[PDB]
């Protein structure tokens, strides 16, 4: 509900990209292993199971 | 400064050269100059005419 008054100022550095992705183009691949079964979506490099 | 302008992602198309010249770099600084080294003489050739 209602709170107490609140002023609050955020910095973020949104400048941390290079070779910006397409908003079209959506890529499925389907392999064999023996873990991390199920779909397992990766935005980019950083989020690969290990 | 163009090629880490570019590498930081920035695109350069439209600024003028003036711009380039002095778009922020954060830290690094690139700079160029140009001598010439004299040296003392080596070789000595003389023409007469008698």
């Amino acid at each position: 509900a209602i709170g107490l008054p609140s002023i609050n100022i955020s910095f973020k550095e949104l400048a941390t990209t290079v070779k910006e992705r397409s908003a079209r183009g959506i890529i499925a691949m389907v392999l064999k292993d023996a873990k991390a079964l199920g779909l397992n979506e990766i935005h980019e490099k950083e989020d690969i199971p290990v | 400064q163009k090629s880490y302008l570019k590498s930081k992602g920035v695109d350069l198309s439209y600024m003028t050269l003036q711009e380039i010249k002095e778009a922020n770099t954060g830290s690094k600084v690139f700079l160029k100059a140009k001598i010439k080294v004299l040296d003392a003489m080596e070789d000595i050739d003389l023409s007469i005419e008698i």
